[PDB]
This record gives structure tokens, C-alpha cells and sequence, in this order.
């Protein structure tokens, strides 16, 4: 059932991507930046910032030194102040990028190269595994999680009391379907019988809240009766 | 810090205010104008997805049952108080009260009420159901039993709790209330919060102030030289203006664009708190207060949040 | 007064919105002023009586539009403005003009701000609402009852994340004097400028491959 | 420039180049040819006969002359020493044998010599704003002889 | 043509190499740009 579910998942991430683009957006936005970013350079040349024309030559060609030198200063004022605009937006959106490389990498070793106990770090559910897939300038990650599905109620109690002793469950809790307790672990219902072996004892039970009485099976009386 | 003042500044209004010969001066500068509102904009889409990151990390509006039966623990402080305007808790209305030209502030996305919504949702899925409401599913549990598993995640057995439940959940209380009498009385605990505001506050000052300077043109002022000189010599005079406003616009937005990373990165980690913190239980030292995490406890706040955070 | 109106009083101009104030001048104190030295009341030089000054009403102009895929029809969102200056609908936004106002709640389609997003749904036009933070729920808590899954689902969710950019060089000559010798040795007298935007540049490349 | 392993030293401003890649130059190709392409048009612009004019107009009836068609040799005017006054803006003398132009427009009138000055881009004065107004950014010159 | 050489069609001046090309340039049409609004393409003043 794990193994079909998994492929079923798997499946599924190939319709959506086949399907809709919009999913590489985070990318996609990357890109289009600094394709902006150098459409605004270039178009930045196409400007006079005062000067007769925005072309080089045309002034070259049409003033003497002593005028072609004013207007070419007012170009070089313009297309210098364009390249400074354009490198520190480029710093700026690197250093985030950097960021970005930064989780990416923290990612691909928390996630992939091990199984992450942070929550929500390697998608929401309880991390399982992670599997990278390159792309253009970035990496995907597929985070394969163990999500619980179908839920029952159930009467609960801390402990129980067999002897006047308390008993605390070893690793899950105490729960009830009306009539009969058990002990289960607490991400999956797999109800066991309250045994010795499940539990341990600590002081009585006059001490903790909302305890109750049941019986704890002990292994060894039925092998020594036997 | 979460978010940032949404600013946006009409470049052409703000060097040219309403002049006619200054803006067709300012069109021989190309895409400067474009470019600044550009980024600006970039910056205040950010400042929505920050706070959306943050607080929109649950799926469902949880509300809590009006029983308040949690084995002898008390949210009242910080749970929302029906009786006011704004469903917020006590903690945030102290938080809420601790903190104080063509230039247009756009509101938020997400509105103080719906903030204060998903941080109590958080809290009352955090309450109700412990962490699995981040896994998944919201999976009540009461809430003794919910400590008994977060006593369980640090390492101490769970008779422990049981067994010290009125101490423990007297202990709580106390910090609780310790936390009340902080926020009243000293303002300085929000310095984080304030100081992101103020800054804002001072780099729009400033970028008004720019207006009142001559940057070497003979008045500081764009009609009393308009009226003043002929064209030849105004727009030698604008050319200066126009210059100084516009470098002027121009560090200000940079000082935005950097501060703005400075928020994001600050966002971030405040969502990844209420991911490993607040929707589960880290064991990551000094993460979730100086400690062994138990569990924390979201708090809206003016452009931030603030984590509550219970450490054994 | 109340008019956008461009005035001139004794030595100062400017466009704005004239109201009767409550302010109290002293009385040789002409125009006032605000925190960031700009005028926000003046004293008439012929009726000693005052007047605030609020600017020309001015905003953005949005187009709020599903895809032209999809629909050619748009609603128009005037920012921070009244309704008053210009199927309209005033929201803490500003005016929202050929979107209608819906009492239902949805998850945000298109922002608009304060809470409110507008999306195209069914005859079919565009709408506006008080955006849903989710489906509002209570979990049945009490002292002694525990819900437990009894199965499960593996799902596998998409992370997309960007890790480079494109490595970008720009010499700073070619594209400021572009294969000119005055413009070039007119270029000499800013000094360190062209290294240090190569300089900058390279590292960012570098910075890429790492 | 001896070598790229000397302009490496002299980009980093030292003797002890540690080991990478370092840019250094720029490579361009130079040009081999010039290459020089105008309309196969032989006929001189009829400035005889604006200059050479034996009545001139008015100057609030200054006339217009459009030269179109014509190859412009400005040599016989500027090397001239007929003229007080040659004063050219947005363009510099020597080089208008150099360029071309759609058309051209000869604005001839007369006027007293202290009014001269007011025949420039930018002017106050009866002339520049009754009679003929030159625009900020005129390009062109203007001739002015006794 | 296929050279690098300084090149002067009525006035317009540049560096750079003449080639054949095979732009659809209507009657009219005198020279051409690129998305640059730099010169990409002229018409030879004395053939068209
Ligand atoms: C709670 O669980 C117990 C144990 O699984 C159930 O008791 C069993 O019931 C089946 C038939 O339903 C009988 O065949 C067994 O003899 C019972 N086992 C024992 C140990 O007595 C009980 O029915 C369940 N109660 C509810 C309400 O579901
Ligand atoms: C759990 O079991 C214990 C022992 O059977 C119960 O303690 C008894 O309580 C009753 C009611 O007060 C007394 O009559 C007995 O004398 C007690 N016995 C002992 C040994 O103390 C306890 O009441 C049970 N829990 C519940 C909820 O009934
Ligand atoms: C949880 O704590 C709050 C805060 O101390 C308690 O609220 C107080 O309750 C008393 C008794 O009704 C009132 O006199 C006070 O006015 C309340 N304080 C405030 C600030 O309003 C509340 O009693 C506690 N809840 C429980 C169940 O004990
Ligand atoms: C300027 O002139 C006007 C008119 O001469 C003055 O207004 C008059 O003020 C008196 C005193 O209140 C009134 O009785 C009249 O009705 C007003 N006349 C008019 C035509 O409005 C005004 O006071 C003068 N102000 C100054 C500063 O000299
Ligand atoms: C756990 O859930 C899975 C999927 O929801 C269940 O597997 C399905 O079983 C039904 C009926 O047997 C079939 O119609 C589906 O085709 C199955 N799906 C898959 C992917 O195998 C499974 O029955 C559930 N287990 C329990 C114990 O309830
Ligand atoms: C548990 O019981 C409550 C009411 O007692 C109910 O609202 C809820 O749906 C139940 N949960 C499940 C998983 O059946
Ligand atoms: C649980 O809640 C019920 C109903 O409010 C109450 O009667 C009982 O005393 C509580 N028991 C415990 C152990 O909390
Ligand atoms: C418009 O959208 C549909 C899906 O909604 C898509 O199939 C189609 O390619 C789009 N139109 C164009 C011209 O791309
Ligand atoms: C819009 O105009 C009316 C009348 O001018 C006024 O009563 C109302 O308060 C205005 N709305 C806003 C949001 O200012
Ligand atoms: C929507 O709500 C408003 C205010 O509560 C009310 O006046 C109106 O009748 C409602 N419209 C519908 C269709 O329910
Ligand atoms: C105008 O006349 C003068 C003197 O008669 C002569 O030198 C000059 O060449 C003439 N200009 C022409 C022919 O363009
Ligand atoms: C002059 O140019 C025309 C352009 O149509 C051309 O037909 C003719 O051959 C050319 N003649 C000479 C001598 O260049």
C-alpha cells in the first residue's frame, strides 16, 4: 500500500507539472528580474540626460572638442549613473539569491542526505525522504511525508491503576473504545493489550489526575501457572 | 520584525510636483522614474508575503471549546478576549499599545484583525490538538498529556509531569503573569519593533527634508525659479534640482531595498519559529528560548511577532 | 476654500484643498509649518483668519484584471482616494470601480489590501470580498478523549527553489564610451568607478558558481 | 604590455600573481576600411541666391528659403570673410561638410547691429520675441554681415 | 562587405560588419533597429 501510494504521488507530481507552468514561479521571477534589469541598461542608452542626442557619434561627428566635450559629460554622467543603478540592484538581488543558495544547500543536507525532524522544513507532514531534481538556475525538491489520514476518537487516561501503583505507558498512551483498554502507540491506532512489558510503574495513585483502574497483564503469572 | 511600511513614491510627483517644464526635463532621464517605483513595489509585495509566511501556516481557523479545562493551566492572557473590538488577547492589546509629495503608505493585505485570527487559530491548535495540527490533521489530546509528550521530547519521563502537575502548571502561570507585568511596565522590551519604525519614520523625513535643499541651483523651491529666470537659465537651474531629488530618491530607495532584506531574512526566521517552535517542539538549542523547548506561544505585534516561548 | 485651487498668498505658492482650521497663530505668525518643513496652514493677508492646507487629492491607479486569456473585462482601483473625487465600492483601499461587492468570503485571489481581494467568478464579472482566512473550525477537546489516526497517506509536495543567476558582465567602457577615444579619456577623470562595477560584477559571478 | 602575464601583474598592481584567471583586457577587432556612402546627387543648394539677394525682408516678414536636393559645399561660406558674424549651435562649422540634413531652411531678413545678439537660441529683447524666435535647442547657424 | 570597417551612410556613422541581408524592407522603409533602438540594418544610399 506504501509503495502505490508513493507512485500514485510520484504520478501525480508528473500531471501537475506537465499541466501548469505557473509552478516554477519562484524561477520564472528570477529570471525575469534581470532580464528587466538589462532591458532597463540597455534602454538607458537611448537616453540624452540633456545632451543634444543620445548617440556617441552624432555629437563626435557634429561638435568641435570644446562642446562635444560638455555634452559628452552630461552621456557619461547618465550612462554611468544607468551602471551604478544596475550593479547595485544586482548586488541586492545576489545576496538574496545567496540566501536562497544558502537554504537550498541546508536543504539538500538536512533532507536529502538525512531525515529532518524540523517541522515544515521538508514540507508539511512528518519528513520521511527528500529527492532533488535540478532546473533551471535552482533545484527541486520533492519531500515524500508520512501524513495520518483517518482519525477515530477515543476515551484517553495518563495512567491506570492496577495495585494502588500507577502505570505511565512506555512509549505510546492509554486509550479506550468504551469497554476495553488498550495501549497504542500515538501516530498509528495499533491497540495492544496493557501488559508489564508496555508499561512502567511510578509512586501510586493517589497523586496523578484523571487516572483510572484497569487491569495490567503481567506475562510471567500465565508461563509459572502453565 | 515581520513586515515593513508598504511606502510607494510617485517619482515624477515627488521631483516635479505638479510642473510642467520640470517633467519634460525629467523625461531626458529615461526609466529612473519606472525603476524606482519598480522597486518599491517589489519591496511592498514582499512586505505581504513576509506576513503571510509567518502567520498564514495553518490551513483552518481553530477556535477553542468554551471549556478551558487544561488540566489546571491558564491561557486566559493570551487567548482572545470576545469582549473587545479586535479579537485579541490581553498580551497583544499591551503589545498593540507598547509600540508608537507624492509619498502614499498602502495598507497591509492582511488586516490587525486577521492577524490576531491566525495567531489564535495557532494557539488554539496548539492547545487542542499539541502538533499535529502541523502534520496534518488537528488530533485533539488533553492537554496534560500533550505536556506529558513534550516532557517526553526533552527526556524527562512523563510520571514526572503527572506527578508534578499543579506545581508545573502554577509555574506557567506565574511566567504568564511575570510576562504581563514586563510589557506594563517596561516599553524598551519591544525596541526591535520600535526601532523598525522608526527608521521608516526617519528615512521618509529625510527623503521630504531633501526637498527643502538648493543642491547648488538658486532656490530650493521649483515656481520661484520658473517665475523668476527664462527658460535658458530655469532649466539649468531644474537640471539641479531634478539631479538632487533624484539621487536623492535614489538613496532612499537603496536604504529601503537593503532594509527590506533585513526584514525578509528576520521574516523568515520568525517563520521558521512558528514552524519548528510553535507547530512543534525543537530540540535545536537556544532556538525557542534558552531552555529545553516545551512549547511556544504566537503573539501578534504592529510589524512583528512574539513568541512566548515555555522552556523547562 | 474647498476646491482644489492653485493659490498665491504673500510670498508662497502652492496647489491644494483650503478648509477653515481650528489652529491658534500667534499673532504675528504668517504660514505655519508641519514637523517635516512643509506648509500646512496659512494666515489670509487681508481676513486674519487661518486656513489648513491638504494636498490636491492624488493616488495610484490600479487595473485589477483576470488573465485576457481568460476575460477582457477589469475593474479599476483608485488608491487611497473617496469615491467622491472621480458599480463603485469604497474600501480602506481606496475607490474600486466595476468590481461588485460580495458578502461571501473566499480564499485571495487578486490582493487588493486591508482584507480585501477581488477574483472573476460567475454572467460571469468581477468581484470583490472580505478575503476567508480558512474554514473555520473547533476541535472537540476535552480532559479525556484523544484522537489517533488509524492510517495514513504519503504524499510528496514540490520545493522549488532558486540557487543561481545569470552571470552578467558589462564592461563599463564599451557601454559608456562605446568604442570612442574622447568619451573614454573623458571617462579617466571619475576615477576607480569602471574597476569597481567590474570588480562588483565579477564577484557576483563567482559568487553564482559557488 | 610586454606580455599577458605582465598585463595580469600591472590589472592587480603587483610582482606575485597567485594562481586563477584574472580578466585582464578587452579584445576588439579593429576596423580595416572606411567606408563613405551619400546620395549620388551633383547640385550645388542655391545659396547664391539667399545670400546674394539684392532685396532682403523684413524681419516680422522674414522669408524662408527650403534648400532640399543639393549637395551643400558650407566651405564657400565659412572660409568667406564676408561675414561678422558666424555662430553655430548644436553644430560646429567644420563639420557640416561632413553631414546631411532632410532640409534645410534659410531664414533671411535684416536688422540694426545691436539687435544681432537676439538672433541666438534662448534671446530676450523686440527681436527675439516679436519679430523671430529661435527655440532653446536650435541647431544651426546663424550669419550676420554689415 | 564582411569586413570590419568605419562605415558612413548619410551621416549615420559606426563601426562594424556589412552584410548581405535579408530583412523584408518595404519601399519606404530607410533603415532598421533593434530592440535596442540601435542601428541594425541600413539602406545603401546609392542602391537600393
Ligand atoms: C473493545 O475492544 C475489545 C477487544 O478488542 C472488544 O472485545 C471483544 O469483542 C469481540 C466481539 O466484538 C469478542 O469476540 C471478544 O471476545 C472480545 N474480547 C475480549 C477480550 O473480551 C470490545 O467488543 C470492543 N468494544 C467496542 C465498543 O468496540
Ligand atoms: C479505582 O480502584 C480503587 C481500588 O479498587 C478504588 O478505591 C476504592 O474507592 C472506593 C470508593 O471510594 C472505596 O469504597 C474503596 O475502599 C477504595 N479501595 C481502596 C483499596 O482504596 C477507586 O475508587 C477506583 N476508582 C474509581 C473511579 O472508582
Ligand atoms: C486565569 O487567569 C486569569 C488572570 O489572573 C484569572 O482572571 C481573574 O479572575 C478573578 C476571579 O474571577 C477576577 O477577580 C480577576 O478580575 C481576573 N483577572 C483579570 C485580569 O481579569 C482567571 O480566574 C484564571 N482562570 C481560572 C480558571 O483560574
Ligand atoms: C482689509 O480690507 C477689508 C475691507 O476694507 C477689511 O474687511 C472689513 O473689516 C471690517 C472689520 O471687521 C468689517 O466691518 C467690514 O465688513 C470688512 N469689509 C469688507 C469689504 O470685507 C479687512 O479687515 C482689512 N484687513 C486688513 C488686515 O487690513
Ligand atoms: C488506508 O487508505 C488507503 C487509501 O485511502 C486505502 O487503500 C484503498 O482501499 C480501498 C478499499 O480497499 C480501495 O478502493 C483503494 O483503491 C485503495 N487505495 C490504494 C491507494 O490502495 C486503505 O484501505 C486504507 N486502510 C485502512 C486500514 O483503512
Ligand atoms: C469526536 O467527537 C466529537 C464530538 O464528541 C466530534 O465532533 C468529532 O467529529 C469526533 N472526531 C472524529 C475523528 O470522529
Ligand atoms: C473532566 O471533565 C468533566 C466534565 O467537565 C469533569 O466532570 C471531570 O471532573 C474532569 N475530569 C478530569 C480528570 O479532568
Ligand atoms: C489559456 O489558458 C488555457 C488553460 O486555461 C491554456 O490551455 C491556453 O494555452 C491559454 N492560452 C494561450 C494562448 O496560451
Ligand atoms: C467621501 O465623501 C463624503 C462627503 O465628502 C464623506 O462624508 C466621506 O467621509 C468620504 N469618505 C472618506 C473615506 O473619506
Ligand atoms: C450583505 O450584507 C449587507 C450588510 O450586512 C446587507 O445589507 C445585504 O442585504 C447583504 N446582501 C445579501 C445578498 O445577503
Ligand atoms: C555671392 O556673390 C559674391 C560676390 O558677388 C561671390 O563671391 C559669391 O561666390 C556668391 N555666392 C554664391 C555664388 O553662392
Ligand atoms: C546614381 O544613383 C541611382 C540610384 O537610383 C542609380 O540608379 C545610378 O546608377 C547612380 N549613378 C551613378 C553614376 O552613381
Amino acid at each position: 500500500l506504501i509503495a502505490n501510494q508513493f507512485n500514485s504521488a510520484i504520478g501525480k507530481i508528473q500531471d501537475s507539472l506537465s499541466s501548469t507552468a505557473s509552478a516554477l514561479g519562484k524561477l520564472q521571477d528570477v529570471v525575469n528580474q534581470n532580464a528587466q534589469a538589462l532591458n532597463t541598461l540597455v534602454k538607458q542608452l537611448s537616453s540624452n540626460f540633456g545632451a543634444i542626442s543620445s548617440v556617441l557619434n552624432d555629437i563626435l561627428s557634429r561638435l568641435d572638442p570644446p562642446e562635444a566635450e560638455v555634452q559628452i559629460d552630461r552621456l557619461i554622467t547618465g550612462r554611468l549613473q544607468s551602471l551604478q543603478t544596475y550593479v547595485t540592484q544586482q548586488l541586492i538581488r545576489a545576496a538574496e539569491i545567496r540566501a536562497s543558495a544558502n537554504l537550498a544547500a541546508t536543504k539538500m543536507s538536512e533532507c536529502v542526505l538525512g531525515q529532518s525532524k524540523r517541522v515544515d522544513f521538508c514540507g508539511k507532514g512528518y519528513h520521511l525522504m527528500s529527492f532533488p531534481q535540478s532546473a533551471p538556475h535552482g533545484v527541486v525538491f520533492l519531500h515524500v511525508t508520512y501524513v495520518p489520514a483517518q482519525e477515530k476518537n477515543f476515551t484517553t487516561a495518563p495512567a491506570i491503576c492496577h495495585d494502588g501503583k500507577a502505570h505511565f505507558p512506555r512509549e505510546g498512551v492509554f486509550v479506550s473504545n468504551g469497554t476495553h483498554w488498550f495501549v497504542t502507540q500515538r501516530n498509528f491506532y495499533e491497540p495492544q493489550i496493557i501488559t508489564t512489558d508496555n508499561t512502567f510503574v511510578s509512586g501510586n495513585c493517589d497523586v496523578v489526575i484523571g487516572i483510572v483502574n484497569n487491569t495490567v497483564y503481567d506475562p510471567l503469572q500465565p508461563e509459572l501457572d502453565s | 520584525p515581520v513586515s515593513m511600511t508598504k511606502t510607494s513614491v510617485d517619482c515624477t510627483m515627488y521631483i516635479c510636483g505638479d510642473s510642467t517644464e520640470c517633467s519634460n526635463l525629467l523625461l531626458q532621464y529615461g526609466s529612473f522614474c519606472t525603476q524606482l517605483n519598480r522597486a518599491l513595489t517589489g519591496i511592498a509585495v514582499e512586505q505581504d508575503k513576509n506576513t503571510q509566511e509567518v502567520f498564514a501556516q495553518v490551513k483552518q481557523i481553530y477556535k477553542t471549546p468554551p471549556i478551558k479545562d487544561f488540566g489546571g493551566f491558564n491561557f486566559s492572557q493570551i487567548l482572545p478576549d470576545p469582549s473587545k473590538p479586535s479579537k485579541r488577547s490581553f498580551i497583544e492589546d499591551l503589545l498593540f499599545n507598547k509600540v508608537t509629495n507624492g509619498l502614499t503608505v498602502l495598507p497591509p493585505l492582511l488586516t490587525d484583525e486577521m492577524i490576531a485570527q491566525y495567531t489564535s487559530a495557532l494557539l488554539a491548535g496548539t492547545i487542542t490538538s499539541g502538533w499535529t495540527f502541523g502534520a496534518g490533521a488537528a488530533l485533539q489530546i488533553p492537554f496534560a498529556m500533550q505536556m506529558a509528550y513534550r516532557f517526553n521530547g526533552i527526556g524527562v519521563t512523563q510520571n514526572v509531569l503527572y506527578e508534578n502537575q499543579k506545581l508545573i502548571a502554577n509555574q506557567f502561570n506565574s511566567a504568564i503573569g511575570k510576562i504581563q507585568d514586563s510589557l506594563s511596565s517596561t516599553a524598551s522590551a519591544l525596541g526591535k519593533l520600535q526601532d523598525v519604525v522608526n527608521q521608516n519614520a526617519q528615512a521618509l523625513n529625510t527623503l521630504v527634508k531633501q526637498l527643502s535643499s538648493n543642491f547648488g541651483a538658486i532656490s530650493s523651491v521649483l515656481n520661484d525659479i520658473l517665475s523668476r529666470l527664462d527658460p535658458p537659465e530655469a532649466e539649468v537651474q531644474i537640471d539641479r534640482l531634478i539631479t538632487g531629488r533624484l539621487q536623492s530618491l535614489q538613496t532612499y530607495v537603496t536604504q529601503q531595498l537593503i532594509r527590506a532584506a533585513e526584514i525578509r531574512a528576520s521574516a523568515n526566521l520568525a517563520a521558521t519559529k512558528m514552524s519548528e517552535c510553535v507547530l512543534g517542539q525543537s530540540k535545536r538549542v537556544d532556538f525557542c528560548g534558552k531552555g529545553y523547548h516545551l512549547m511556544s506561544f504566537p503573539q501578534s505585534a504592529p510589524h512583528g511577532v512574539v513568541f512566548l516561548h515555555v522552556t523547562y | 476654500k474647498n476646491k482644489c485651487v492653485n493659490f498665491n498668498f504673500n510670498g508662497l505658492t502652492g496647489t491644494g484643498v483650503l478648509t477653515e482650521s481650528n489652529k491658534k497663530f500667534l499673532p504675528f505668525q504668517q504660514f505655519g509649518r508641519d514637523i517635516a518643513d512643509t506648509t500646512d496652514a496659512v494666515r489670509d493677508p487681508q481676513t486674519l483668519e487661518i486656513l489648513d492646507i491638504t494636498p490636491c487629492s492624488f493616488g495610484g491607479v490600479s487595473v485589477i484584471t483576470p488573465g485576457t486569456n481568460t476575460s477582457n473585462q477589469v475593474a479599476v482601483l483608485y488608491q487611497d482616494v473617496n469615491c467622491t473625487e472621480v458599480n463603485v465600492f469604497q474600501t480602506r483601499a481606496g475607490c474600486l470601480i466595476g468590481a461588485e461587492h460580495v458578502n461571501n468570503s473566499y480564499e485571495c485571489d487578486i490582493p487588493i489590501g486591508a482584507g480585501i481581494c477581488a477574483s472573476y467568478q460567475t454572467s460571469q464579472s468581477i468581484i470583490a470580498y472580505t478575503m476567508s482566512l480558512g474554514a473555520e473550525n473547533s476541535v472537540a477537546y476535552s480532559n479525556n478523549s484523544i484522537a489517533i489516526p488509524t492510517n495514513f497517506t504519503i504524499s510528496v509536495t514540490t520545493e522549488i527553489l532558486p540557487v543561481s543567476m545569470t552571470k552578467t558582465s558589462v564592461d563599463c567602457t564599451m557601454y559608456i564610451c562605446g568604442d570612442s577615444t574622447e568619451c573614454s579619456n573623458l571617462l579617466l577623470q571619475y576615477g576607480s568607478f569602471c574597476t569597481q562595477l567590474n570588480r562588483a560584477l565579477t564577484g557576483i559571478a563567482v559568487e553564482q558558481d559557488k | 604590455a610586454l606580455d599577458p602575464l605582465s598585463e595580469t601583474k600591472c590589472t592587480l598592481k603587483s610582482f606575485t600573481v597567485e594562481k586563477g584567471i584574472y580578466q585582464t583586457s578587452n579584445f576588439r577587432v579593429q576596423p580595416t576600411e572606411s567606408i563613405v556612402r551619400f546620395p549620388n546627387i551633383t547640385n550645388l543648394c542655391p545659396f547664391g541666391e539667399v545670400f546674394n539677394a539684392t532685396r532682403f525682408a523684413s524681419v516680422y516678414a522674414w522669408n524662408r528659403k527650403r534648400i532640399s536636393n543639393c549637395v551643400a559645399d558650407y566651405s564657400v561660406l565659412y572660409n568667406s570673410a564676408s561675414f561678422s558674424t558666424f555662430k553655430c549651435y548644436g553644430v560646429s562649422p567644420t563639420k557640416l561638410n561632413d553631414l546631411c540634413f532632410t532640409n534645410v531652411y534659410a531664414d533671411s531678413f535684416v536688422i540694426r547691429g545691436d539687435e544681432v545678439r537676439q538672433i541666438a537660441p534662448g534671446q530676450t529683447g523686440k527681436i527675439a520675441d516679436y519679430n523671430y524666435k529661435l527655440p532653446d535647442d536650435f541647431t544651426g547657424c546663424v550669419i550676420a554681415w554689415n
